[PDB]
């Protein structure tokens, strides 16, 4: 399963989370800026490593970084 | 059911086809394999016999039909190596056999005993078996 | 920790097919694998050690004895240029009967393959007459291959097994590699080449049983004691001696000649002999400079601390680097690989103008063939340097202990060496092709005079200052009254002018106007290599795409396609890139070399010097002109000798093109196209009993990357060595 | 004279290409009518050929042992013509070049959006810059000694 | 096997001599007898009318190299 | 797509043309015509510039020029 | 929210098609996709091919879960049709997948707990030889 | 045929 981080220069556009194609990413409310919420990772172990979270963020540098790690069958996507 | 991932047509589901096909000793459950593997076995030995017979190196000479039963039963011989590796690398030895245990009626049946390891040496030694003795037969049918 | 990979749980956990592949491919990486520590991974650097060198003593043991059993030595020795080497025997059930017939070649009763690697001129050299001592040789080389398996396996078992801190100790080993690797075993071969190889060469036949009772000079070891030692250079070889009898010999055995052998051209016995004296004591005086255990001597971390320039133009200078090399495997690798790299083109360089050994000259084919070999084998070394430094740069350096010394110096300016080494190779590349094309299209017109050829003066003015009177001018050794000619006539001088203004030879041949031009494509080549090299390494930590580029590692796919798709970002994809251009350099380099002395050999080099200057020149008088026998090994008429060699120009030329595949195709396809193949197989009758283990699926891009690479590079090696090796041997001259 | 060289004057393969090269000339000349157009293109590439080996040999070059000229790029003082003469001149030519370029840009960065002159190029600030690289060495080491030239 | 010349007797003599029905069952045939004979009149054009065809000849290489 | 196809249309017509016109001024169609076999059709002649009129080979009929 | 369930839930209308359920599905795992349509109206299936989905509540079997969310998003996108989707095991368990607190994650709401978080830009991570020799990671940290 | 040919070289 890959890694996928959330560092804290976000801002809580919530395009992250709309441009996730497998449902790996939500938001919680947060303090650290002006639109009081920031992204988070629970359901890490369905990610298939596409990197289209990373494609729309903007930032000086991307504030969701994916690191590819051990494949398995669900982050292959394999179907049979 | 149309979400599986298969289709009916009239090639794949016919009365005389699936007749056919229901009737090959490999598709058998009641019986032991070793019956099955001798039958295979034979078919295949005196179908291959053949072409080494009539294509190899030596086809010219008077050394055509003993070279190519020898080289028909060196075929056999690896054939009979792949498969019981095969058999040795896929199938335990206690574990139960991964067969399907019910049919298209859904009526339940007994689970085909060729997938276990038991099952499968029979078959290999089967297999040999009637290979080595369909090549023979060939052999004495062509030459004499 | 279950499956095949047993050192790294990742790869055994997933149950596609590229589990394999991946545990095939990084199983002497011992830095990934799982619960590692430095103590393991410098014993399992030992015990490999340990299996090379038992591997590289079985490869020569088995050469030394197929050729004493399978070979004509002793045939070969009585009649040398008359009789073609052979280096093993050829059985084959598939050969026909015209395939035996052609083959058999030599004295042999069968077939057999002629040797161009030229052991026969070395063993006879060295001062083998017989199969006996081949037959010996292969024995105590397998006696050293076995006592090397022991020595790993006894030096991995716990009672034995070094620490850490003995590894690092750097001054003793450097003090003993200088003096005993280096000096010792060069005194150890001047005491061989002056008991066995130059009595040997005039007749005298000394051997184990009886080198006791023989002298090797008639004075003996008086004057090396006395001090009167110009006694062992008394009486030279005459100039009418024949090689292997006592037919106009002398006694000396350390001489300063200079020049070559007159029958064999090759180089003195005597020479070799006082060179590798004179160098076995340098090794040994020089080894002396480092601290050890007795209390004198020099440290270098002392001596790294104390160069530093005052006014800091370096910075901090040297201070801190003894830490980052020690600490680091890398650091030491790349100069290790470095080193031998340029070693290597070195000897490339030296051996075939300055040949040693007797009856070497005169085969052709086997100077070619050695020649391409080592180049061809020094380009990859040179290439794999710059790739552990870049690895280095990735893995070990550390930038808080190392600030502001060279290297962080050296990483804070890489744009200006980078825009330095582009604008150097625009400049060459630009200025060749355009006199190239231009002195072509001349040619086309049919006016041959309005061509651009440039005499190669400095070169010249080099050959003239060396001794070469074919010229014009005068400088240094050309002049007959000089410092230097006055200086060195009385020792070597008679000698060295005379070889070097032969024609025969190839030492320091006339060069025109068509050398100018090709050397200045090898300098623009080399300039590309090593500016995407360069760029590779100093790019691996970061840059303004990808300013993180170390958490990745040193090879990773790409990084999606934002931020305007970044493929081939990596130093790993910098290093694949760098590997074609070597390649292109290199046979650069080989064709040149290959074309000049063909014509020199044939007889005739008015055309080299005619036809070297527009490209149609080389595509018309060298490949297709060349080709001709080559391409007739077989045809429906019949066969010959040459067969073999077009078939494998064929092969080399099929897996060159299938290299395409790999290097322009890329995954979604194939990956769909497994799909498919996957639902028919589970979708068919009959065949739906076998089941697979692994599921299918196809390539990745680095690997896939890497398959086409490899592909590319054996076609490339294939290809070239059956055209020069058919080439050279169809004529022989 | 130099690294072994005849002097184009004196060699002799220099007239035997000349005369290969007018024979074949001569040869194709024969075919047409002696009035005709091709006769007085052929002609015409006669007299072109032989100028042209009057003039290289009249102009001093060194042709070499197989029959072409050779060109020197030493240094020394009887070729200033052969490399180092029109080299300056090239220098010259490109440094002019490089300094409009230059100057033009800079003519542009005052303005909020310089892309547009970038792709659509105005004519008469051009043409005030065009001429201005004339004198590009004068004003090139000016700017140097002030230093104006590189960034800060 | 088609083109060719014929004389005032009958006979008939094709350009290649009819080499086709033998030469081109192996790959070496075809880069033999083919590629190999066949450019001699491309490469060797230098100094003549179809010295445009050989220079075509050499940029074409030198493009498809440059696409790589 | 109606106007590029009209745009389309007066392209190829300029195209014929200038064909037409080569043919007429630039070419030896009336020496052809006698002696069709031993002569080679040629429509382009090159200037006289910097030597390539080494390019216009003799095709024959009294005409150097351009084999077409 | 409490998870709902899927007892006896009817299929659209289909005609079959090569891309359903392979092998995985009997030895690994498969999914199920829920929704409720107020009309028969005719859908495009991820699969490929055109089918009929039904009035009322209508279910669906898929290979992946890339295949439910997309097939889930163009429901959304242009038939504003809410949906939800289970995974289901060999051994009969059925875990609840798509919105776990009832509400789609691209709007906030408290009661979720933050996972993966580094409060620290990302240039502020060590180099890798302050890693080396164990098993963590800079980025880990 | 000779005017075509000379039409090019009229300068
Ligand atoms: C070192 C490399 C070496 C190589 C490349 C060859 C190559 C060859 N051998 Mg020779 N040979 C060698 C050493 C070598 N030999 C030694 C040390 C001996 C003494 C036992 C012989 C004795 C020998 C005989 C008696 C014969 C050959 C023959 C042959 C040919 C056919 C191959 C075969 O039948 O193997 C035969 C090989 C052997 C029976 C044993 C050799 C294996 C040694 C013990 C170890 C090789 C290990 C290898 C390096 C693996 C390392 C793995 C590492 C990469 C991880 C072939 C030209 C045959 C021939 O004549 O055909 C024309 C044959 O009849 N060889
Ligand atoms: C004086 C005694 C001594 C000696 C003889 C050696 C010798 C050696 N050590 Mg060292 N070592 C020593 C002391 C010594 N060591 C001490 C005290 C320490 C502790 C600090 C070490 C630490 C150490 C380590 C940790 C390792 C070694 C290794 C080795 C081996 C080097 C590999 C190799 O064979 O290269 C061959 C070297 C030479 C022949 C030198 C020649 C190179 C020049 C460039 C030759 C130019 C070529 C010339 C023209 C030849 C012609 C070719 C011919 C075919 C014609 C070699 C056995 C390595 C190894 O292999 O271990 C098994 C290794 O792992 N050593
Ligand atoms: C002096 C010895 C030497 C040593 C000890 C090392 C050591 C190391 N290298 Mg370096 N390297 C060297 C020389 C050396 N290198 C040279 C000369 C080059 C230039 C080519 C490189 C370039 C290089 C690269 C590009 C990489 C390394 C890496 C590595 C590490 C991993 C090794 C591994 O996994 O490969 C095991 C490899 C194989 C078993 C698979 C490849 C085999 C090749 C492709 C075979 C070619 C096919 C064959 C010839 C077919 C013949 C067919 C027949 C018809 C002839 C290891 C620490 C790797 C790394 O990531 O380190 C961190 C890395 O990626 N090295
Ligand atoms: C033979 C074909 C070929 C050629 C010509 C080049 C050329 C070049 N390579 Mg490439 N390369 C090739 C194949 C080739 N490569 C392959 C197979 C690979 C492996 C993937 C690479 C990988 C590679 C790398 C990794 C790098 C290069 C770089 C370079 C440049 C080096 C500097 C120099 O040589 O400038 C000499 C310049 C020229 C010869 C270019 C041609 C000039 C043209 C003909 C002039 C225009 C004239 C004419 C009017 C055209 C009009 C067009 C018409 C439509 C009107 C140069 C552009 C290096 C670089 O970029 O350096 C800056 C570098 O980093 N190459
Ligand atoms: C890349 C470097 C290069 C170089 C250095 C040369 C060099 C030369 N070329 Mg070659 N050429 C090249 C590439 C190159 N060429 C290429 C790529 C091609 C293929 C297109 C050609 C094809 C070619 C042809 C077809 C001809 C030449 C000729 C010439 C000569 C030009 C003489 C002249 O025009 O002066 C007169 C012009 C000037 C002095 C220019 C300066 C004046 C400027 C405009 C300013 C005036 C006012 C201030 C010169 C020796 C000519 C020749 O006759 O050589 C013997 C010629 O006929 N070249
Ligand atoms: C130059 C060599 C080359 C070769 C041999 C191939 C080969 C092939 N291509 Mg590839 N391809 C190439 C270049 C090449 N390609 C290039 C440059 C591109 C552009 C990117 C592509 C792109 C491409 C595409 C887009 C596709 C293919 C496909 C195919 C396959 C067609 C089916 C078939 O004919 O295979 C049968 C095998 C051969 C004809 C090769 C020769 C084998 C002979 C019989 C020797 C066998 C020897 C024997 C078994 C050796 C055993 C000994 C060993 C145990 C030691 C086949 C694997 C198509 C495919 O995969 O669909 C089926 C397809 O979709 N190729
Ligand atoms: C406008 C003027 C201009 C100037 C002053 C420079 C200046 C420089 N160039 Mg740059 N360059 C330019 C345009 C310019 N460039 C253009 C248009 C390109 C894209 C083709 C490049 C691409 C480029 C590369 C790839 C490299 C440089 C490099 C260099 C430096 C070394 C000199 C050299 O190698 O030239 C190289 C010159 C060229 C390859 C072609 C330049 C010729 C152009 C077409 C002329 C400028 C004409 C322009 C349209 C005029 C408009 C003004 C008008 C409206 C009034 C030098 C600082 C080198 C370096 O980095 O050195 C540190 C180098 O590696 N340049
Ligand atoms: C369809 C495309 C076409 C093409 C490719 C050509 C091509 C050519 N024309 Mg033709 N031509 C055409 C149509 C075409 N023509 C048409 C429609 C007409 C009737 C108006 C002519 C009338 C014509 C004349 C009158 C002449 C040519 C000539 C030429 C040649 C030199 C052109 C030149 O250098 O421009 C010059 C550059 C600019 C005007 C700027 C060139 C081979 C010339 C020739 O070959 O002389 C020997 C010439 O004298 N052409
Ligand atoms: C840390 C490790 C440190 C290791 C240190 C090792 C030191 C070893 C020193 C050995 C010195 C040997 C000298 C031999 C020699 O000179 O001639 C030793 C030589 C060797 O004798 C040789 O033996 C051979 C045997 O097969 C042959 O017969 C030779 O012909 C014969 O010359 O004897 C001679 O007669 C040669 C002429 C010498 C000159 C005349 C004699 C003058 C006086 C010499 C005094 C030498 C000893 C004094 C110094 C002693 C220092 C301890
Ligand atoms: C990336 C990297 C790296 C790498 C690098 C490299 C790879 C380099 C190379 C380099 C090189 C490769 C170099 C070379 C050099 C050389 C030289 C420097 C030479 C010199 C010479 C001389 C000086 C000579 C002289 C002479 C003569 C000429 C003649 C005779 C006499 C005399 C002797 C005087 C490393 C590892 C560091 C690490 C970090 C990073
Ligand atoms: S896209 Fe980037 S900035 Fe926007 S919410 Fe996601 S992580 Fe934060
Ligand atoms: S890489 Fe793709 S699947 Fe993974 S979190 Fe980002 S958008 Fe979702």
């Amino acid at each position: 399963s890959h890694s996928v981080k959330i560092y804290d220069t976000c801002i809580g556009c919530t395009q992250c989370v709309r441009a996730c194609p497998t449902d790996v990413l939500e938001m919680i409310p947060w303090d650290g800026c002006k639109a009081k919420q920031i992204a988070s990772a629970p359901r890490t172990e369905d990610c298939v490593g596409c990197k289209r979270c990373e494609s729309a963020c903007p930032t000086d540098f991307l504030s969701v970084r994916v690191y590819l790690w051990h494949e398995t069958t669900r982050s292959m996507g394999l179907a049979y | 059911d149309p979400f599986i991932g298969s289709l009916e047509t009239p090639v794949t589901s016919s009365p005389l086809i699936a007749w056919y096909l229901s009737n090959l000793p490999g598709y058998r459950t009641a019986v032991n394999p070793l019956l099955r593997g001798v039958e295979v076995g034979l078919a295949h030995g005196f179908f291959l016999v053949g072409p080494f017979v009539k294509a190899g190196p030596l086809r010219n000479t008077a050394y055509a039909g003993s070279a190519g039963s020898l080289a028909a039963a060196g075929l056999v011989v690896i054939l009979s190596m792949c498969l019981t590796i095969y058999g040795i690398s896929s199938f335990k030895e206690g574990e139960p056999s991964i067969a399907p245990s019910l049919t298209l009626t859904g009526r339940k049946k007994q689970p085909d005993q060729l997938q276990t390891a038991d099952g499968w040496a029979k078959f290999t030694g089967g297999f040999f078996f009637g290979g080595i003795s369909g090549v023979t037969w060939a052999y004495f049918l062509l030459y004499v | 920790a279950l499956r095949f990979p047993r050192f790294s749980q990742g790869l055994a956990q997933d149950p596609t097919t590229r589990r394999i592949w991946f545990g095939i491919a990084t199983a002497h990486d011992f830095e990934n694998h799982d619960d590692i520590t430095e103590e393991r991974l410098y014993q399992n650097i030992f015990a490999s050690h340990f299996g090379q060198l038992a591997i590289i003593f079985l490869w020569t043991s088995g050469n030394l004895f197929h050729v004493a059993w399978q070979g004509n030595f002793e045939a070969w020795v009585q009649d040398p240029l008359h009789v073609r080497p052979i280096a093993h025997a050829i059985w084959d059930p598939h050969f026909g009967q015209p395939a035996v017939e052609a083959f058999t070649r030599g004295g042999a009763l069968g077939p057999v393959n002629i040797a161009y690697s030229g052991v026969y001129q070395w063993w006879y050299t060295i001062g083998l007459r017989t199969n006996g001592d081949l037959y010996t040789g292969a024995l105590f080389l397998l006696f050293l291959s076995a006592i090397s398996l022991i020595a790993g396996w006894l030096h991995l078992q716990p009672k034995w097994k070094p620490s850490v801190s003995w590894f690092k100790n750097a001054e003793s080993r450097l003090n003993h590699h200088l003096s005993g690797l280096f000096g010792v075993s060069s005194l150890a071969w001047t005491g061989h080449l002056v008991h066995v190889a130059i009595p040997g060469s005039r007749g005298e036949y000394v051997r184990w049983n009886n080198f006791l009772g023989v002298l090797p000079h008639p004075q003996g070891l008086g004057p090396l004691f006395t001090g009167q030692w110009n006694l062992y250079a008394q009486n030279p070889d005459s100039s009418s001696h024949l090689f292997g009898t006592s037919q106009g010999t002398g006694t000396a055995i350390l001489t300063l000649l200079g020049g070559f052998h007159p029958q064999t051209q090759s180089l003195w016995l005597t020479d070799i002999a006082h060179h590798h004296l004179a160098i076995a004591i340098l090794f040994l005086v020089a080894g002396h400079m480092y601290r050890t255990n007795f209390g004198i001597g020099h440290s270098i971390k002392d001596l790294l601390e104390a160069h530093i320039p005052p006014g800091g133009r370096l910075g901090r200078g040297h201070r801190g680097l003894y830490d980052t090399i020690n600490n680091s495997i890398h650091f030491q690798l790349g100069l290790a690989l470095a080193s031998l790299g340029v070693i290597t083109s070195l000897v490339a360089q030296h051996m075939y103008s300055l040949p040693a050994y007797a009856f070497i000259a005169q085969d052709f084919t086997t100077q070619a063939a050695l020649y391409t070999h080592h180049q061809y084998i020094a380009g990859f070394i040179m290439t794999g340097a710059f790739a552990h430094g870049a690895i280095f740069f990735i893995r070990d350096y550390n930038p808080e202990q190392n600030e502001d010394n060279v290297l962080a110096r050296m990483l804070d300016h890489k744009e200006a060496i980078i825009s330095h080494l582009s604008w150097a190779s625009l400049f060459l590349g630009f200025h060749t092709l355009g006199l190239y094309v231009h002195n072509d299209v001349m040619l086309a017109f049919g006016t041959p005079e309005k061509q651009i050829l440039i005499e190669p003066i400095f070169a010249q003015w080099i050959q003239s200052a060396h001794g070469k009177t074919s010229y014009g001018f005068d400088v240094l050794l050309s002049s007959t009254n000089s410092p230097a000619f006055n200086a060195g006539r009385s020792i070597w001088l008679p000698g060295w002018l005379n070889a070097i203004n032969e024609n025969s030879n190839s030492l320091f041949l006339t060069i025109g106007p068509g050398d100018f031009l090709v050397h200045h494509a090898i300098a623009l080549g080399l300039h590309t290599t090593t500016l995407i090299l360069v760029k590779g390494a100093l790019d691996a930590r970061g840059s303004k795409l990808m300013p993180d580029k170390k958490d990745f590692g040193y090879s990773f796919p790409c990084d999606g396609p934002g931020r305007g798709g970044t493929c081939d970002i990596s130093a790993w994809d910098a290093f694949y890139l760098a590997v074609f251009w070597m390649l292109n350099t290199i046979g650069w380099v080989t064709f040149y070399w290959h074309w000049k002395h063909i014509t020199l050999w044939q007889g005739n080099v008015s055309q080299f010097n005619e036809s070297s200057t527009y490209l149609m020149g080389w595509l018309r008088d060298y490949l297709w002109l060349n080709s001709s026998q080559l391409i007739n090994g077989y045809n429906p008429f019949g066969m010959n000798s040459l067969s073999v060699w077009a078939w494998m120009f064929l092969f080399g030329h099929l897996v060159w093109a299938t290299g395409f595949m790999f290097l322009i195709s890329w995954r979604g396809y194939w990956q769909e196209l497994i799909e498919t193949l996957a639902w028919a197989h589970e979708r068919t009758p009959l065949a739906n009993l076998i089941r697979w283990r692994d599921k299918p699926v196809a390539l990745s891009i680095v690997q896939a990357r890497l398959v086409g690479l490899a592909h590319f590079s054996v076609g490339y090696i294939f290809t070239y060595a059956a055209f020069l090796i058919a080439s050279t041997s169809g004529k022989f001259g | 004279d130099i690294s072994g060289l005849t002097p184009c004057k004196d060699s002799k393969q220099f007239a035997k290409r000349e005369k290969q090269q007018i024979k074949k000339l001569e040869s194709s000349l024969k075919l047409y009518a002696p009035e005709s157009a091709p006769a007085l293109a052929l002609n015409a590439q006669i007299e072109k050929t032989k100028r042209r080996f009057d003039n290289y040999g009249k102009y001093g070059l060194l042709c070499g042992s197989d029959g072409l000229p050779h060109l020197i790029v030493n240094g020394d003082q009887r070729h200033w013509g052969e490399f180092i003469t029109p080299g300056i001149l090239f220098l010259y030519i490109a440094g002019w070049i490089g300094w409009v370029g230059r100057s033009y840009l800079i003519a542009i960065s005052g303005e909020k959006k310089p892309a547009m002159k970038e792709i659509i190029i105005d004519v008469p600030l051009a043409s005030r810059i065009i001429f201005r690289g004339f004198i590009w060495p004068v004003a090139a080491y000016r700017e140097f000694l002030n230093g104006d030239l590189i960034a800060k | 096997d088609v083109w060719g010349s014929i004389s005032d007797q009958g006979v008939v003599t094709h350009i290649t001599g009819g080499n086709f029905a033998q030469s081109s069952i192996t790959i070496n045939g075809w880069l033999r007898d083919f590629l190999w004979a066949q450019a001699s009149q491309v490469i060797q054009s230098y100094g003549s009318s179809l010295s445009a065809y050989g220079l075509f000849f050499l940029g074409a290489h030198f493009v498809w190299a440059f696409s790589l | 797509v109606f106007s590029a196809h009209f745009g389309q249309l007066s392209i190829i017509f300029l195209w014929l043309s200038g064909m037409y016109f080569h043919g007429a001024r630039f070419s030896n169609y009336e020496a052809w015509l006698s002696d069709p076999t031993h002569i080679g059709p040629s429509a382009q002649v090159v200037w006289s510039i910097v030597g390539q009129e080494i390019l216009n080979g003799d095709v024959g009929g009294g005409f150097r020029g351009i084999q077409i | 929210t409490p998870p709902q369930l899927d007892p006896n839930t009817p299929s659209p209308i289909f005609a079959g098609s090569t891309g359903g359920l392979l092998r995985k599905a009997q030895v690994e795992e498969f999914y199920v996709i829920t929704w409720n349509s107020p009309k028969e109206q005719i859908f495009e299936m991820p699969t490929g091919g055109a089918a009929i989905m039904r009035e009322g509540p209508n279910l669906l079997k898929l290979a992946r879960k890339e295949q439910c969310l997309a097939l889930g998003t163009r429901l959304r996108s242009k038939y504003k049709i809410t949906y939800q989707f289970y995974r289901v095991f060999p051994n009969g368990e059925v875990q609840y997948l798509h919105p776990k607190d009832g509400v789609y994650p691209e709007k906030a709401n408290p009661g979720r707990e933050g996972v993966g978080l580094n409060m620290r830009s990302i240039g502020k991570n060590v180099s890798p030889i302050e890693v080396k020799f164990t098993g963590k990671q800079s980025y880990d940290l | 045929s000779g005017a075509n040919f000379a039409r090019a070289f009229t300068v």
